[PDB]
RNA sequence: UAGGCCCAGGCGACUGUUUAGCAAAAACACAGGUCUCUGCGAAGCCGUAAGGCGAAGUAUAGGGGCUGACGCCU
RNA sequence: UCUACCCAUGUCCAGGGUGAAGUUCAGGUAACACUGAAUGGAGGCCCGAACCCACGCACGUUGAAAAGUGCGGGGAUGAGGU
């Protein structure tokens, strides 16, 4: 049975990657959210 | 020979006599081609103190002239007959004047005790293999009844309410549970209203053949294709062709329930 | 008088909805209205026919309905709609459609402005006096009890087993039971219907009530 | 014109076809021609709107002429041809002045004909006139609304209109639909009724056809677990003479 | 490695679709029939609005209901 | 990135059957529609592999596997699978 994770690079840049998530407001905040914690590895 | 009866046969009786009080008119359904041997002494004597007709289902498939002479037998035996074709109303009109005069009695005393007149209830009752559920079909044009063209349909009792006149209670047919004349089982057996997977056909195609032979001659020289009327079976069995030997039984008594023949009766 | 019969006949000058009725005590009125229905016992309604079935109406209905008091639901200005075949039943079959609650209430059509049929009012009033108070024998209030329970088995089982009368207006019926806790809404108007049509009880409310086994 | 088939199986009983018998090509113009691809029923939102839509056989925008305009220049009929887009066919022009077009076809034009549009053309199947200069009587079609536009009203297949009068700065004309309204007499419009006059006794016969024709299938709304709706207010309501109470 | 066959009754016209992981059916859809609204910035819908679908289509064409092949009764 | 529906572009389906329209000769005729003969290759047509499903039985149920295996079964040029 085909489980729910197929993996594929370019989709994984298109929806999680750095400018997708700078194009728009909610992704900043979340950029900046990671940075406030301190996390070594943001958007994607 | 012939000893069908189940369970639900067994359990229609009581049901009956536990319903029995709220029945103000009773039908009786009997075969139009044996009139007298479809009648059933087991339900009849359950059935006493309340007014009934007698019905006879399937009349054109019967003779009109046996017919109309038995109906003059009941009339002027003291009950109340009446002559039906269920598949196309042909005499459905004139039962509910029937059944009006009939209660009038008990209509105008509940009238004068000072209460509205109500709804007819009706219990139709009659062995298996009759109209007790076309005819009630027709009544309602409403085609609520599940019917079938072999014994054994129906297996619980119904209300059915046609309208604000009528309450009709429908009921599985019903046998006695020992036969006593063989004659009478070969007829019912003949006509239906038995599996016909518990009798012997062999017999049944016998009977059919000398019955013939006896009353209509003529009917049996033309037949199918075939003119002869020797001894035996055998002879026309082997009309239209290893052969059935005598599988054939089942075609003898295959056309004639469909009226292959002209209408016929058995009496 | 009328037909050697005295009379008495009270307005109410209308009813308008609770909730903008925030008058300077002019509503003030309404509440002489609603007296005159406790000292009354037989309830006109007036509809308009020009008008569709307003909302107001049937609650106006319900004041009337839940006071056990005989009500004749009645249509006024006729002349304004048209008066044609099929027009009587596009609003005598509307009103059952809305007003389901009272369906023994007549249904008279009359126009005061042309004064059609206006002498018709009456004969439904007299006849609605009557139902209103009324009694039926004890004997034969029972023997049709257990007539509607026998076709209809599905009352454990709740129990009946006594039926009688107690009022005159309107006709209480008292039911002694195993446990009324047993008793269904859905069944008590089943009761309802099978005396409304045992008998006449036209254009007047009826109500039921249940006492335990006692 | 109906052809029958024959029932070779079950899901040919019954069904009929068109017989193309008014065709005289195969292959469309290029010039023509422009892209045209599928919607859902979606919008520029992409949420669903309109149900029941969506899937079918692809097609290519066939540009029609439904403002004509071409006064003078007599043009001669060079083809008819069936397009998907439309209930009705087209017939393309080969203008003397040497621009080609497409235009809707009426019924009885044949090939080689010679067509022309203008205030000075004569009353016959295929011209377009003004409605003040053709008089009472006549069906026509591609009927205009307000002037430089092109063709808003009957121009499906096998509708018509009439005239009936003239009444200063209008014309009263009554629509496929028993409307009886005026227009303003500057519109243009059509003479002829459109051909392709038997499309609506073709029967489908099949689940698939309807399918390929671009269509959804339809859940009752039972199993889903007379009120004029035009307003009350609306212009050109002093412009219609006789309702469509039919 | 390769079709078991023959009779009699219901139900649904047929090919297809459904409760991933208990119910594949008589349930859903379907071709046909019928009712109702709509004269074009159409009627209906999505959006607070701008902006769109319907459609670059026009009553033999589009929305919304009810039934459900085709032969003999309504 | 699983599943529902839609949009734009690609791609897959071993073999074997039945024989519609149309066309030609032609009893028939004055010629038909209807005979037959030849040609023709339509179908949400038939049997059946790859592929896709999931109707029956058995096993497994601290399993090889948090929905499988074995033997039978349905569709298989289309309202198809990917
Ligand atoms: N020719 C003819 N056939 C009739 C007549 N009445 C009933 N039938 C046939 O009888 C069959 C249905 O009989 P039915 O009434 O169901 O018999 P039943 O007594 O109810 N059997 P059960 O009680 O077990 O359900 C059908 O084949 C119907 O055609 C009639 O008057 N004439």
């Amino acid at each position: 049975m085909k489980r729910t994770f197929q993996p594929n690079n370019r989709k994984r840049s298109k929806v999680h990657g750095f400018r997708s998530r700078m194009s728009s407001k909610n992704g900043r905040l979340v950029l900046a959210r990671r940075r406030r914690k301190g996390r070594k590895v943001l958007s994607a | 020979t012939i000893q069908w009866f189940p369970g639900h046969m067994a359990k229609a009786r009581r049901e009956v006599t536990e319903k029995l009080k709220l029945i103000d008119i009773v039908y009786e359904l009997v075969d139009a081609r044996i009139p007298m041997s479809s009648r059933n002494p087991m339900i009849e004597d359950i059935l006493k103190n309340k007014p009934r007709i007698m019905l006879l289902n399937k009349a054109d498939k019967a003779d009109a002239a046996v017919t109309q002479q038995w109906k003059e037998h009941f009339e002027n035996q003291g009950i109340r007959s009446l002559s039906i074709n269920s598949v196309n109303g042909q005499g459905l009109n004139q039962i509910v004047p029937a059944s009006k005069e009939i209660l009038q009695e008990k209509f105008d005393r509940m009238r004068a005790k000072g209460v509205k007149p109500r709804a007819i209830r009706a219990l139709i009752i009659g062995i298996p293999n009759v109209g007790k559920s076309t005819l009630i079909n027709r009544l309602a044009k409403k085609n609520i009844a599940k019917t079938g063209d072999r014994p054994g349909i129906t297996t619980s009792q119904q209300w059915v309410k046609v309208g604000k006149e009528l309450e009709l209670l429908d009921t599985p047919g019903i046998l006695w549970p020992k036969f006593e004349d063989e004659l009478v089982g070969l007829r019912l057996a003949v006509t239906g209203a038995i599996k016909d997977s518990i009798i012997n056909l062999q017999d049944v195609a016998v009977f059919g053949l000398r019955f013939l032979e006896e009353h209509y001659p003529e009917r049996l020289k033309e037949r199918y294709g075939l003119d002869e009327i020797p001894e035996d079976i055998a002879e026309l069995f082997d009309a239209i062709g290893l052969i059935n030997y005598d599988k054939t039984t089942e075609v003898i008594i295959r056309d004639i329930r469909t009226e292959k023949f002209g209408r016929l009766s058995f009496e | 008088t009328y037909n050697q019969q005295e009379f008495v006949i009270v307005d109410t000058a209308g009813m308008r909805k609770k909730g903008k009725v925030y008058e300077t005590t002019e509503k003030y009125s309404v509440l002489r209205a609603l007296k005159a229905i406790d000292r009354s016992e037989v309830v006109a309604v007036v509809l308009d026919g020009e008008e569709g079935i307003i909302e107001q109406d049937k609650r106006i209905a319900g004041y009337a309905h839940e006071a056990g008091k005989a009500v004749v639901i009645v249509v006024n200005k006729w002349d304004a709609v048209d008066k044609d075949e099929s027009t009587m039943k596009e609003f005598e079959e509307n009103i059952r459609d809305h007003f389901q609650f009272l369906d023994y209430a007549p249904i008279l059509f009359m126009s005061a402005l042309t004064k059609k049929r206006i002498h018709t009012l009456m004969p439904a009033i007299i006849k609605a006096s009557e139902n209103h108070s009324l009694r039926v024998q004890t004997n034969v209030l029972n023997d049709v009890i257990m007539d509607a329970v026998a076709m209809n088995p599905t009352p454990s089982r709740l129990k009946i087993y006594y039926a009688t009368q107690v009022s005159v207006k309107p006709p209480s019926f008292v039911v002694f039971v195993n446990d009324p806790e047993l008793m269904h809404f859905s069944y008590e108007r089943f009761l309802e219907n099978r005396i409304r049509d045992a008998f006449g009880f036209e254009g007047t409310p009826i109500k039921i009530f249940a006492r335990a086994r006692k | 014109a109906i052809k029958k088939y024959k029932p070779t199986s079950n899901g040919r009983r019954g069904m009929t076809t068109s017989d193309f018998a008014e065709i005289t090509t195969d292959k469309p113009e290029k010039s023509l021609l422009a892209p045209l691809h599928k919607k859902g029923g979606r919008n520029n939102q992409g949420k669903l709107t309109v149900r029941h839509q969506g899937g079918g056989h692809k097609r290519q925008y066939r540009v029609i002429d439904f403002k004509r305009d071409k006064d003078g220049i007599p043009g001669r009929v060079a083809t008819v041809e069936y397009d998907p887009n439309r209930s009705a066919n087209i017939a393309l022009i080969n203008y003397a002045d040497g621009e080609k077009r497409y235009i809707l076809a009426p019924k009885g034009i044949q090939v080689g004909t010679e067509i022309m549009s203008g205030p000075e053309a004569d009353i016959k199947v295929g011209n377009a006139l003004p409605l003040i200069n053709i008089p009472v009587g006549t069906v026509v079609h591609n009927i205009e609304l307000k002037p430089g536009k092109g063709g808003q009203l009957v121009r499906s297949a096998g509708t018509s209109a009439q005239v009936l009068g003239k009444e200063g700065k209008y014309v009263l004309v009554r629509l496929n639909s028993g409307e009886v309204r005026m227009i303003l007499s500057a519109c243009r419009a059509s003479i002829g009724q459109v051909g392709n006059e038997q499309h609506e006794l073709i029967n489908i016969g099949k689940a698939g056809r309807s399918r390929w024709k671009g269509i959804r299938p339809t859940v009752r709304g039972s199993v889903m677990n007379g009120f004029k709706t035009r307003k009350k207010k609306n212009k050109s309501d002093k412009f219609i003479v006789r309702r469509r109470k039919n």
